[PDB]
């Protein structure tokens, strides 16, 4: 999950 | 006018809409090296890289990759380098590309902390007697003095390179009250802003170009550059009427990707360039009040 | 209370953020079936397909395929069938899921054309004397009256089963006034279209799902929906307070993904189920002042 | 281009 900016 | 525009969209509440229409408008281009497996600890997010046609390379020998896009800006005569919020392992390599890339000034316009979560690494120094060494790429990295404000701080910051004892002065514009996915207090202290770092210089042809940063290098510095690249257009053409800004930002998204992140920064991105030809367009008072409206204080 | 959230959202501009935590939250299952290479024609958007666990079956023999979802909602103990707007190939399947998921209301929460762009077929006739018969699933589709508003439209079709003479009474609930991307006019528009969908007995436990669709059946259709649901619940509990929007919401994601497509359409939400409320929680005069509000004149 | 929702 984390890994995501947009 | 783009004000027209601008009061149209805000009649119709077609930001989002008309944001979508940008967001599948823009282009999509390579990001092979971005996803090498061996380039996967040098980016901060999965889901945002620089397109390989842009992206700065490192004079390193080893591996020359940073998630860094060159924004070159062909009419508007301006280049900023947009990156993310380097990572405890790519500090060295931020720094390294100041180095090379020649830069002056360095934008951040985002938070080390928000909201419980980390989004970039303290990659300067807090204090004067606490210089920084980044050992990989043999440069040092010292705190000169501070100039604390309100929502924003300037920092002169000196760098060395450790190989040659060259050192440089580095403007460091830090804006620390721009929420992630949201946009800057007003257009008052954003304008406020962006013209600080137009008079440090740094914005200047004669240097390397400004490395513009937050946590993913896209949202708040689309927006950031978005308005700089129109004021600088109008100018260009003082004939403001001129400029479709939706066309800068798809111009913008060539060089790096998502430059602005939401529909009310697309928004904000009018208000900010509509205000800021009051100032191009002549009026002096507009700067000073940006000032007072702006509470640096 | 969500209406202190909202508040607080409101004060601080977080509905972009807030919703991007939505959108890094929601859940995400295989559709496996929906990029089938010959399920392709059966899809309007590319981007927008249903879960298997949760998609519609047509009772056909040949393909079972029709890109619509079912949100099954435990607590709220209501059902809807999320779906897009129908293409010229898929109106047969559209109407045989309604007849094998034996629905009694079909609501419509976008135009068949929409800023220059087709988003659905002319899935029913506009006129008594043209009835229309989908040759591949064997039914025929027949106006019997419309009562056209301002922004809504409830028409009162009659469906028959060729294959068995069957027929059956299906209200549409035509939603105009509500753009792509887009949010409805006001609370009052929005409140006033829904109760009158609820009254109609569509949404009605003794039916099938009422299906939902809009262009893509996300959006205006997870808005819709999300609305509904939480006044539901707020009722089954008429204890208002203990409703998290954002869980229903992400609840809902489960069944179908992207429901509720903009930050604003999230805010809205908010606002619709607020003053909803006002009428669960006791208000009379509420219901019949959105009439007034809704200007359906 | 034309296929996209999202």
């Amino acid at each position: 999950d984390a890994d995501e900016y947009l | 006018e783009m004000e027209k525009e601008f009061e149209q969209i805000d009649k119709s509440g077609s930001w989002a809409a008309i944001y979508q229409d940008i967001r599948h408008e823009a282009s999509d281009f390579p990001c092979r090296v971005a996803k090498l497996p061996k380039n996967k600890n040098r980016n901060r997010y999965r889901d945002v890289s620089p397109f390989d046609h842009s992206r700065i390379k490192l004079h390193q020998e080893d591996n020359d990759y940073i998630n860094a896009s060159l924004i070159k800006m062909e009419e508007a005569q301006r280049s900023y380098i947009l990156t993310q919020g380097p990572l405890p392992n790519t500090c060295g390599h931020f720094w390294e590309m100041v180095w090379e890339q020649k830069s002056r000034g360095v934008v951040m316009l985002n938070r080390v902390m928000e909201k419980g979560s980390l989004k970039c690494a303290q990659y300067w120094p807090q204090k004067e007697e606490k210089e920084m060494i980044f050992e990989d790429t043999n440069l040092k990295l010292t705190l000169i003095s501070e100039d604390i404000k309100t929502y924003y701080t300037v920092r002169q910051l000196e760098l060395e390179n450790l190989t040659t004892q060259e050192t440089r002065e580095i403007l460091h514009f830090h804006y620390t009250t721009w929420p992630d996915f949201g946009v800057p207090e007003s257009p008052a202290s954003f304008l406020n802003f962006l013209f600080k770092v137009r008079e440090s210089g740094s914005l200047s042809p004669e240097h390397g170009p400004v490395v513009v940063h937050s946590s993913a290098g896209i949202g708040r510095s689309g927006t950031f550059c978005l308005a700089d690249t129109c004021l600088l257009l109008m100018d260009k053409r003082k004939d403001p009427s001129s400029v479709d800004i939706k066309k800068v930002l798809l111009e913008m998204r060539k060089f790096r990707m998502g430059l602005i992140q939401t529909a009310d920064q697309l928004r904000f991105s009018y208000l900010a360039v509509i205000e800021g030809a009051k100032f191009i367009m002549g009026d002096s008072s507009v700067q000073d009040q940006w000032k007072e409206l702006s509470h640096e204080d």
